[PDB]
C-alpha cells in the first residue's frame, strides 16, 4: 500500500476487498476507477479544461500540463508512475513479478516494492523473490454476506457464492 | 416522474436587464447541475457545467451559482441573442439525467409596425385545381396580430390559417404567414384579393391588395 | 471535438422498432460517453441512455425495457433502438456527447421521429413572386410555398446557403387534408430584382425529395 495498510476491516467504497499473498487491496464495482485505495468513482473519457482534476483511471486524474499551449492529460496521482498505461507506485517502476504484482512494503519505513503474488505463488527466493515458487496463502477475507465464502477467482481472493449459487447469492 | 422546478417558467425582459433564474434539484446533487441553452428550432448549448463552470467562449455575462439542491443561473445585462428556453439538469447517484423544466425568456422591446406583403397564387399551382394566396406580415411587435382576408370586399372566414415566427434573434421582433385557400373555380371568380392587418404599431388598419390577372 | 450528425427513418409504424444513427467525425469516438436525449413539440428534455465503446451501458431506468444502443467505432456510428413504439414516443431525438459523465457538451442537430400509420408524401413547392404588393420603401418580399406534405420536417435555403439575413422560415400548419404546408420568405433590396436570381432550395428527408425553385418577379 502507499497510504494506510489496507485490512479485512476496511471499507471499500463503491468497491470490494480482495486478497493476494502478501496484501489486501480494493477493486472497483463495475466499471468505476479507484481515486484512492478505499474509493471507487466514475471515471471521465477525456481530458480537457471541463473534465480537470477528475479521475480518468485508477489512481489517475485529469491534469493540467503548462506547456507551449496549455494541455491536459490522464496523469497518475502523487506516488504513482505510468507503466505500461497503467499507474502502478514509483517505488515499483523496475520491478517484475510474473504471477503477481509489486506493492509497497508497509514493513519498511523505507519506500520499496516487493512482490504479491497470485493465490498459488508465493515470492521465490530462488528466482528474485519473484512469483515462480509454488506456495499457500491463507485467506483473511470474513465473507459475511449471505451463503458467500472466500473464493480464489482468476489468481485473486475474493468473497463469492458458495457451492451451488449464482446471481445476491441464490 | 423526478421532480425538478425552474422559476419563472416565463419572463418578458428588456435588453440589458439583469435576468435571475432558479433550480431546484430532486435531491442533493452537490455540484453536479448544469445549464443549458436552447434558441428556437436548435439543440441545446451547454452554457454552464458543474453549477458555476463557464463553457469554453461562453460570453462572461452568463454565470451560475449553488450547491446541494438549490441553484441559480444569471444573465447580467440581456442581450436580443439571448432569446430561448433555459434548461438546469441534474446528474444523481443512480447516474441518471434529469432536465428541469425550463425557463422561456423572451425580449420586451419597442412597438413595431409589421412590413405587410402579398402574394398571388402561382400559375403551376392553379394547374391543379388550387389556389393559395398568402400575406406576410414582416417584423412587428407586439406579437398579437389580426389579419382579416376580403375577396371582392367580402370578409372571408374558415378558409385560412397562419403561423408566426419566434422571436428574432437580432430585432426581438415577429413574423407571421396567413394562407388564403380556395378552389382554382372560386378564384377566377373574383377581382380584388386583399389581406387587412391591424395591428398595434399601426394607427388604421393596412391593407395590401392585388387584382387576378393584373400581370 | 466532435461533429454529430443523426440520420433516422422519418416516419415509423406503432408497435415497429424505432432506429435512428448518429454519425461522428473528429476526435475518437473512445474518449466521449454517447447518450440520446429526446424532446417532443413543445415539451422539455428526456435523457433516454448513456454508453461508452467500453461496453458500458447506463439507460435510463423509465425506458431501459425496449432501448439498447450500440457505437461501431469502424464505421463511426452511434446508434439506439426503441421498441414497441407508440405515439408518444414522436419526438425530436438528439444523439450528445462529452469526456464527462455528467452533462452533454457536444450535440447533434437532431431528428424528428413521426410515429404513424401514414405513408410519406414529399411537398409541391411553389413560388411566391415579388411584384409591387410585394414591395415596401425600397424592401421587396419573396419566398416559395412548400405545400401538401407529409410527415415534418422540410428545411428551407436560399441560394444554396448564401442568403441567409431577411429569411424567415415559419412553422407549419397543419392542414384539414391531414398534410403540413409552410413558406419561407425572405426581404432584400427591389433594386436587386431584376439583378439577382433567387433560389429555395426544399429537402424533405423523410421522402427524400429535394427541389430548387427559381422564384421570378412580377412586372405589375
Amino acid at each position: 500500500e502507499t497510504g494506510a495498510k489496507v485490512t479485512v476491516d476496511t471499507v471499500c467504497k463503491r468497491g470490494f476487498l480482495i486478497q493476494m499473498s502478501g496484501h489486501l487491496e480494493c477493486k472497483c464495482e463495475n466499471d468505476l476507477v479507484l481515486v484512492n485505495e478505499e474509493t471507487c468513482e466514475e471515471k471521465v473519457l477525456k481530458c480537457d479544461e471541463k473534465t480537470v482534476n477528475k479521475p480518468c483511471g485508477d489512481f489517475s486524474k485529469c491534469i493540467k500540463i503548462d506547456g507551449n499551449p496549455v494541455s491536459y492529460a490522464c496523469k497518475c496521482n502523487l506516488g504513482y508512475d505510468m507503466v505500461n498505461n497503467v499507474c502502478i507506485p514509483n517505488e515499483c517502476k523496475q520491478v517484475t513479478c510474473g504471477n503477481g504484482k509489486c506493492i509497497l512494503d508497509t514493513s519498511n519505513p523505507v519506500k520499496t516494492g516487493v512482490c504479491s503474488c497470485n493465490i498459488g505463488k508465493v515470492p521465490n527466493v530462488q528466482d528474485q523473490n519473484k512469483c515462480s515458487k509454488d506456495g499457500e496463502t491463507k485467506c483473511s477475507l470474513k465473507c459475511l454476506k449471505e451463503q458467500e465464502t472466500c473464493k480464489a477467482v482468476d489468481g485473486i481472493y475474493k468473497c463469492d457464492c458458495k457451492d451451488g449459487f449464482i446471481i445476491i447469492c441464490t | 416522474d423526478i421532480q425538478m422546478t425552474q422559476s419563472p417558467s416565463s419572463l418578458s425582459a428588456s435588453v440589458g436587464d439583469r435576468v435571475t433564474i432558479t433550480c431546484q434539484a430532486s435531491q442533493d446533487i452537490s455540484n453536479f447541475l448544469n445549464w443549458y441553452q436552447q434558441k428556437p428550432g436548435k439543440a441545446p448549448k451547454l452554457l454552464i457545467y458543474d453549477a458555476s463552470n463557464l463553457e469554453t467562449g461562453v460570453p462572461s455575462r452568463f454565470s451560475g451559482s449553488g450547491s446541494g439542491t438549490d441553484f441559480t443561473f444569471t444573465i447580467s445585462s440581456l442581450q436580443p441573442e439571448d432569446i430561448a428556453t433555459y434548461y438546469c439538469q441534474q446528474y444523481d447517484n443512480l447516474r441518471i439525467f434529469t432536465f428541469g423544466p425550463g425557463t422561456k425568456v423572451d425580449i420586451k422591446r419597442t412597438v413595431a409596425a409589421p412590413s405587410v406583403f402579398i402574394f398571388p397564387p402561382s400559375d403551376e399551382q392553379l394547374k391543379s385545381g388550387t389556389a393559395s394566396v398568402v400575406c406576410l406580415l414582416n417584423n412587428f411587435y407586439p406579437r398579437e396580430a389580426k389579419v382579416q382576408w376580403k375577396v371582392d370586399n367580402a370578409l372571408q372566414s374558415g378558409n385560412s390559417q397562419e403561423s408566426v415566427t419566434e422571436q428574432d434573434s437580432k430585432d426581438s421582433t415577429y413574423s407571421l404567414s396567413s394562407t388564403l385557400t380556395l378552389s382554382k373555380a372560386d378564384y377566377e371568380k373574383h377581382k380584388v384579393y386583399a389581406c387587412e392587418v391591424t395591428h398595434q404599431g399601426l394607427s388604421s388598419p393596412v391593407t395590401k391588395s392585388f387584382n387576378r390577372g393584373e400581370c | 471535438q466532435v461533429q454529430l450528425q443523426e440520420s433516422g427513418p422519418g416516419l415509423v409504424k406503432p408497435s415497429e422498432t424505432l432506429s435512428l444513427t448518429c454519425t461522428v467525425s473528429g476526435d475518437s469516438m473512445s474518449s466521449y460517453y454517447w447518450s440520446w436525449i429526446r424532446q417532443p413539440a413543445g415539451k422539455g428534455l428526456e435523457w433516454i441512455g448513456r454508453i461508452s465503446t467500453s461496453g458500458s451501458t447506463n439507460y435510463n431506468p423509465s425506458l431501459k425495457s425496449r432501448v439498447t444502443m450500440s457505437v461501431d467505432t469502424s464505421n463511426n456510428h452511434f446508434s439506439m433502438r426503441l421498441n414497441s413504439v407508440t405515439a408518444a414516443d414522436t419526438a425530436v431525438y438528439y444523439c450528445a456527447c462529452s469526456g464527462s459523465y455528467s452533462f452533454f457538451d457536444y450535440w447533434g442537430q437532431g431528428t424528428l421521429v413521426t410515429v404513424s400509420s401514414a405513408s410519406t408524401k414529399g411537398p409541391s413547392v411553389f413560388p411566391l413572386a415579388p411584384s409591387s404588393k410585394s414591395t415596401s420603401g425600397g424592401t421587396a418580399a419573396l419566398g416559395c410555398l412548400v405545400k401538401d406534405y407529409f410527415p415534418e420536417p422540410v428545411t428551407v435555403s436560399w441560394n444554396s446557403g448564401a442568403l441567409t439575413s431577411g429569411v424567415h422560415t415559419f412553422p407549419a400548419v397543419l392542414q384539414s387534408s391531414g398534410l403540413y404546408s409552410l413558406s419561407s420568405v425572405v426581404t432584400v433590396p427591389s433594386s436587386s430584382l431584376g439583378t439577382q436570381t433567387y433560389i429555395c432550395n426544399v429537402n424533405h428527408k423523410p421522402s427524400n425529395t429535394k427541389v430548387d425553385k427559381k422564384v421570378e418577379p412580377k412586372s405589375c
